[PDB]
């Protein structure tokens, strides 16, 4: 398990994915041309995971950029590292999906999907021991939502013995352009519960509330939100990109974090929370990091962990610190919150530490939780889906593209079931 | 000669293996490249240590060891460490993809892709023996490879080498130093499928080795290296009788005769003393009676349990150093009297004693202080059923909700094997129950 | 038949068609299978101009389809602020209840149309109105954890 193949779909998928490469490249010593201009040597021990070593010291992200709207092409290339991507890995169509999941999953998106699989194959055939894929997309659009899940399902057929990852962004009326986002999301959650092993829920309602209330940004822009996304995507991928004693891979994470196949939606959290500019968050102690990680205010999913039970947890501390002061503080939080960890999964909290701190900070802690409280995010998406579907509003857009009204109700029932399972294990006891 | 082939499976087995073979070389005067100056033999001979070391024509002594792992990251350090040119290169086998803490991957999907290569390599070592007597398998209960592949290996070895013996050195999982929530599953799964094929298994409780390092060696947060060096000290004590001319436990079959009355309850409890920190180089030298009594203080055991709450079925005392037998008999009579240690009414109530007059060796770089006399008590007591009770409890909290079971079923394994392994473990707890009172 | 041509013209936004189809006597209060009048459809697709036209030519601002949905329900749901005021200016029943027990305040809350929530509130939107599950608009802001919406619903 060495190489990972990264894919990004739609405006949101390419925007947060482009930021993900600007971040890990900075940490690994890569420049927008590929030349490794780093100083340390731990930046290369596991560079094969995301980069391909061609030319001389020319590294190239093992990334695949997809979007039905061609306007995203020049956008990504206009960015800082926009020139590092392989130019043949750009697979962009002409007509956008117009927030129409059906267009992205059944019509326009199906015309372009096979062009993307050919790119995936070339990237996958150049791997010594591929360990899986990871996708970045939004659930409220048409390309990332519809063509994403279609592309996911098509890859499951072709690489069934590999791990499927997603960084799925959830819609929110606080950061929203259309009321059909619940339609697109619910139809996508129906696919993510059956065709992915791990999903990092990055809720836009949470990203907004952090900026608007915690960071006190009067009017949060996407850039402010994505500053939180990239920081979370850098921590959750720390152990994949630096060896340590755990030598972690996507499969070891799924085996230990996903007790049940359908319940694979992780609730990521970060600490310290900072906006683009602030420098006052450069002295957080270990006890503050620990408490501030399980704090609901630090979750990237608009959910309260205290309203549920943790199935599993995976804390990641970053920076030069005391591996002991961590191990004792992590055991503390597991007592004052003892009732928030299911008693039928012994030792369900793992702690790792990496000495390389992220850019801008000297110490950081990233949280990955499989909390039954994540049903709150789904009941919210569902309540909105229902409100629209009960009035059968804007259905003709989807049915006109071939979809069947029976398919909406199937996706609704599946999410209601998904919330039921969470409630089961939230109330279950050992006895 | 009566050769022994040591097999190491998984990260744990490999790393414990590398520490034991580091120690062996020093106890026998073998350099990291195999060259021993004080051995007239140049092609083999029949010394006591040839059981563990082959010998080329150039006078190089190559361990009779095989190292296996489904990833290369760990065995790649053996191939580049202080003992590069010590082991047989072909006897350092690795794969590309590990078992992801999954028993079913190490035993079915992934393990099948490498099993035949490991057997052919073992067969190569076996064919270079004139009287192979069995294997010493080192592996953890928790990993996917240590549990899955090892179990798969013990099955094939019983079919190919049916007359030979098989001894285990198992690493009982501990939560202070763990790596996966599904280790209870892997532990129960391998024990069930291996209990049939193993003749004698020495469990090592990482929590016990962990406690010893924090209180007897003064190490705040012990590492896998601290544990391994300490583990290699106990292992060496058990394998010493096979590597030096001795009277007690001279071959693998005798381990069964002296320690394993009944096949199923073949899990003896090891206890080792003294363990003194290297920062105390000028410590008072403890006597035979003080270390013989130390073997009954539960704080020195390799598995956490209460032997006072269990009957003894066998007890071997392996002394090493400046030990006079008269002081050993006296110290045994002191234990047989003042101590209320109960033996089962059907076994002999005596103690077997072996003495190896070589001073214990400490690895140059470790945390253990040189001592003039140490002892290792192997004892088969029913109190070790408590260790099976703790594992069985975890494999119960989770399986009751069928947690993580889908990861095993999706790797070519039937759900029924969980209920089989647990019922077999339940059956083991009653075996210890009936032997005691 | 001009009834259908006005229904499909209002949905699409064909303003000029409305001025013509109505010229030939098209039933401004026509209905489709579900009971949607041209004003329902106009209010659902943000066609403010057609909304004002239909209201100045006999449209029933409080008409209801088979599911009890008034034009304001749809305006509150889809979130057309201007149309929510025009409808209210012409006597829209701000507390109209549909077959699911929802009021225009309920749907504006679920969808996060905070501007329309404030507008409906100042026009008499009942905050104790419950749906078939007993949930009020405030209950919804607490269950979903919408801090912004919960603050607006208590002024
Ligand atoms: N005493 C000791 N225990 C170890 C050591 N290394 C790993 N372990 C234990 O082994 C268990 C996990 O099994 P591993 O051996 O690490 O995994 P593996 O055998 O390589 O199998 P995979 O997971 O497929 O790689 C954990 O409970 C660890 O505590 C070691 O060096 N010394
Ligand atoms: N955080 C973040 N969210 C975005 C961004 N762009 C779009 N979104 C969200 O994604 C949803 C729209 O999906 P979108 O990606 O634009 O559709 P698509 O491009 O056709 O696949 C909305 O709910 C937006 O809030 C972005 O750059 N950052
Ligand atoms: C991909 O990122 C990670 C993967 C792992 C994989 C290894 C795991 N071992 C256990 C054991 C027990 C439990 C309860 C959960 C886990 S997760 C660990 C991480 O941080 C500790 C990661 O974050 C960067
Ligand atoms: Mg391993
Ligand atoms: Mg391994």
């Amino acid at each position: 398990m060495r190489e990972i193949v990264h894919i990004q779909a739609g405006q949101c998928g390419n925007q947060i994915g482009a930021k993900f490469w600007e971040v890990i490249s900075d940490e690994h010593g890569i420049d927008p041309t590929g030349s490794y201009h780093g100083d340390s040597d731990l930046q290369l021990e596991r560079i094969n995971v995301y980069y391909n070593e061609a030319t001389g010291n020319k590294y190239v992200p093992r990334a695949i950029l997809v979007d039905l709207e061609p306007g995203t092409m020049d956008s990504v290339r206009s960015g800082p590292f926009g020139q590092i991507f392989r130019p043949d890995n750009f697979v962009f169509g002409q007509s956008g999906a117009g927030n129409n999941w059906a267009k992205g999953h059944y019509t326009e998106g199906a015309e372009l999907v096979d062009s993307v699989l050919d790119v995936v194959r070339k990237e996958s055939e150049s791997c010594d021991c591929l360990q899986g894929f990871q996708l970045t997309h939004s659930l409220g659009g048409g390309t990332g939502s519809g063509m994403g899940t279609l592309l996911i399902s098509k890859i499951r057929e072709e690489y069934p013995d590999r791990i499927m990852n997603t960084f799925s962004v959830m819609p929110s009326p606080k950061v929203s352009d259309t009321v059909v986002e619940p339609y697109n999301a619910t139809l996508s959650v129906h696919q993510l519960v059956e065709n992915t092993d791990e999903t990092y829920c990055i809720d836009n309602e949470a990203l907004y509330d952090i900026c608007f209330r915690t960071l006190k940004l009067t009017t949060p822009t996407y850039g402010d939100l994505n500053h939180l996304v990239s920081a979370t995507m850098s921590g959750v991928t720390t152990c994949l990109r630096f060896p340590g004693q755990l030598n972690a891979d996507l499969r070891k994470l799924a085996v230990n974090m996903v007790p049940f196949p359908r319940l694979h939606f992780f609730m990521p959290g970060f600490a310290p929370l900072t906006s683009r500019g602030s420098q006052q968050y450069r002295a957080l102690t270990v006890p503050e990091l620990t408490q501030q990680m399980f704090d609901s205010k630090n979750m990237m999913a608009a959910c309260d962990p205290r309203h549920g039970r943790y199935l599993t947890v995976a804390a990641i501390f970053r920076g030069r610190m005391s591996m002991k002061e961590v191990d004792e503080q992590m055991l503390n939080v597991q007592n004052k919150n003892s009732s928030y960890f299911v008693e039928w999964i012994p030792n369900n909290v793992k702690t790792a530490v990496c000495d390389i701190p992220p850019r801008g900070l000297k110490m950081s802690a990233t949280f990955i939780g499989n909390s039954t409280a994540i049903q709150e995010l789904f009941k919210r998406i569902s309540e909105q889906f229902t409100a629209m579907f009960r009035r059968k509003a804007f259905l003709h857009w989807y049915t006109g593209e071939g979809m069947d009204e029976m398919e909406f109700t199937e996706a609704e029932s599946n999410m209601n079931d998904l919330v039921s399972e969470y409630q089961q294990y939230q109330d279950a006891t050992a006895d | 000669m009566r050769e022994c082939i040591s097999i190491h499976v998984g990260q744990a087995g490999v790393q414990i293996g590398n520490a034991c073979w580091e120690l062996y070389c020093l106890e026998h005067g073998i350099q990291p490249d195999g060259q021993m100056p004080s051995d007239k033999t140049i092609g083999g001979g029949d010394d006591s240590f040839n059981t563990f070391f082959s010998e080329t024509g150039a006078g190089k002594h190559v361990p009779r060891a095989v190292f296996v792992d489904l990833e290369p990251t760990v065995i790649d350090e053996v191939r580049t460490g202080t003992y590069r040119q010590l082991f047989h290169p072909e006897q350092l086998i690795t794969g590309k993809e590990d078992a992801a803490n999954n028993y079913a991957r190490g035993h079915y999907t992934i393990g099948k892709e490498i099993i035949d290569l490991v057997l052919d390599r073992i067969r190569k070592l076996a064919d270079q023996c004139t009287g192979l007597q069995g294997f010493l398998v080192f592996h953890s209960f928790g990993g996917g490879t240590g549990s899955g592949f090892t179990s798969l290996l013990m099955e094939r070895l019983s079919v190919d080498y049916g007359k030979k013996s098989k001894l285990e050195f198992s690493i009982y999982p501990a939560p202070q130093v763990s790596t996966a929530v599904v280790e209870p599953y892997n532990s129960i799964l391998t024990t069930h499928t291996t209990l049939e094929h193993s003749d004698c298994a020495f469990m090592v409780d990482n929590e016990a080795i962990y406690d010893i390092c924090r209180r007897n060696l003064d190490i705040e947060r012990p590492t896998y290296t601290n544990l391994n060096r300490l583990i290699s000290q106990i292992v060496s004590s058990i394998t010493a009788s096979l590597r030096f001319d001795g009277a007690l436990n001279v071959d693998l079959t005798e381990f069964q005769t002296n320690l394993v009355p009944y096949p199923r309850i073949h899990f003896p409890l090891a206890t080792y003393a003294p363990v003194i920190s290297a920062e105390k180089a000028y410590h008072e030298q403890l006597s035979v009676a003080e270390i013989t009594n130390a073997c009954f203080e539960p704080a020195n055991q390799m598995v956490k349990c209460d032997p006072r709450h269990g009957k003894y079925m066998a007890c071997c005392l392996l002394y090493r150093g400046d030990v006079v037998p008269k002081d050993v008999n006296a110290a045994i009579a002191t234990i047989k009297t003042k101590r209320s240690i109960q033996f089962v009414d059907w076994c002999p109530t005596g103690f077997k004693v072996g003495i190896n007059y070589q001073p214990p060796t400490v690895v140059p770089g470790g945390d253990l202080a040189k001592v003039q006399r140490a002892v290792c008590m192997l004892s088969n007591t029913t109190a070790i059923a408590e260790a099976w009770a703790r594992l069985d409890h975890k494999f119960d909290l989770m399986y009751a909700k069928r947690a993580f079971v889908h990861w095993y079923v999706g790797e070519g394994m039937e759900e029924g094997e969980f209920s089989e392994a647990r019922e077999d473990m339940a059956a083991l707890e009653k075996d210890y129950e009936e032997v005691g009172v | 038949d001009l009834g259908k041509k006005l229904l499909e013209a209002a949905r699409a936004g064909q303003d000029d068609e409305v001025r013509i189809l109505m010229a030939n006597g098209a039933d401004v209060n026509a209905t489709d299978a579900s009971g949607l009048t041209p004003l329902h459809l106009a209010a659902t697709y943000g066609h403010l101009e057609i909304v004002e036209v239909l209201l100045k030519h006999g449209a029933d601002v409080n008409a209801i389809d088979i599911m009890g949905s008034t034009p304001l329900h749809l305006a509150a749901l889809i979130g057309h602020l201007e149309i929510v005021e025009v409808l209210l200016k012409h006597g829209a029943d701000v507390n109209a209840v549909d077959t699911w027990g929802d009021t225009p305040l309920h749907l504006a809350a679920i969808m996060g149309h905070l501007e329309i929530v404030e507008v409906l509130l100042k026009h008499g939107a009942d905050v104790n109105a419950q749906d078939k599950f007993g949930k009020t608009a405030f209950d919804i802001s607490i269950d979903n954890g919408n801090e912004d919406l919960a603050e607006i619903l208590q002024k």
